[PDB]
């Protein structure tokens, strides 16, 4: 159940609050609008191995 | 590292490397963030002066995208405790900011709760560095990273000839001559979750390298969360 359930959708860091699923991301990255991904907010996010 | 691939373009652009003031490296390190370098205590005492160098893959060729950095601040865990390695863990104030770019950029650093049950809970970590590449050999030139296994808690602490204080975890083999080794240590161990690296734990120890029945002990980091959040604030 929720966040035991393939990590309740979330990007990354997954809360379970009042039985219901809540997402969150590290610093740099902002909650998409769907409250689930992660948007970095500049170049160079952490965790990301470089592309450019 | 023993065994393992070479750490390819861009793939481990959060691998620091202290250098000592002869420009050999001794320690590794995790890029935190632009003025962060996250390692191991017991490397603060492999070398009377050392700075911090980021973007290096071979230490035989300037490709370019390398850089020195100068040590501001150096803060060391209260509790660090030689004889046992326990509290082994470190943070480095940089004089001057790291400029993130190709080769060059910081790990994730989880939430604690999130972190020991989702990310710990993995298959496997990822170690690199360019410690040695076999239990009697020299360093190496080539940075390294390797796929460790999370070693279960109960078969490590059964595994291991010393105390696995509640500081520490396992990754490993226990016959595949693959493992962290001599100036891996400091460096990073990280876990990939869904194309985002995360920082889980730092090269700390292990009873020679790749050895039959023995695994790498590494620093809990999830432990340390609060901590190095403060180290970070200061
Ligand atoms: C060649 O061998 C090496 O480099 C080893 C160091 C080392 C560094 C980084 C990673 C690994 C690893 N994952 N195998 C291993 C080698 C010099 N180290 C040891 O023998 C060694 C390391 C700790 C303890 C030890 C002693 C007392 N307490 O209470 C806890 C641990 C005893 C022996
Ligand atoms: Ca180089």
């Amino acid at each position: 159940k929720l966040c035991s359930l393939d990590n309740g959708d979330c990007d990354q860091f997954c809360h379970e609050e009042q039985n219901s699923v809540v997402c969150s991301c590290a610093r740099g990255y902002t909650l998409a609008d769907n409250g689930k991904a992660c948007i970095p907010t500049g170049p160079y996010p952490c965790g990301k191995q470089t592309l450019e | 590292i023993v065994g393992g691939q070479e750490c390819k373009d861009g793939e481990c652009p959060w691998q620091a490397l202290l250098i000592n003031e002869e420009n050999e490296g001794f320690c590794g390190g995790t890029i935190l963030s632009e003025f962060y370098i996250l390692t191991a205590a017991h490397c603060l005492y492999q070398a009377k002066r050392f700075k911090v160098r980021v973007g290096d893959r071979n230490t035989e060729q300037e490709e370019g995208g390398e850089a020195v950095h100068e040590v501001e601040v150096v803060i060391k865990h209260n509790r660090f405790t030689k004889e046992t390695y326990d509290f082994d863990i470190a943070v480095l104030r940089l004089k001057t900011p790291i400029t993130f770019r190709m080769n060059v950029a910081p790990a994730c650093l989880p939430e604690r709760d999130w972190a020991e049950s989702t990310l710990m809970t993995q298959k496997t970590g990822i170690v690199s560095g360019f410690g040695r590449t076999h239990e009697k050999g020299r360093q190496s030139t080539r940075l390294k990273m390797l796929e460790v296994p999370y070693v279960d808690r109960n078969s490590c602490k059964l595994s291991s000839s010393f105390i696995i204080t509640q500081n520490m975890f396992c990754a490993g083999y226990d016959t595949k001559q693959e493992d962290a080794c001599q100036g891996d240590s400091g460096g990073p161990h990280v876990t990939r979750f869904k194309d985002t690296y995360f920082v889980t734990g730092i090269v700390s120890w292990g009873e020679g390298c790749a050895r039959k029945g023995k695994y790498g002990i590494y620093t809990k980091v999830t432990a340390f969360l609060k901590w190095i959040d403060r180290s970070m604030k200061t």
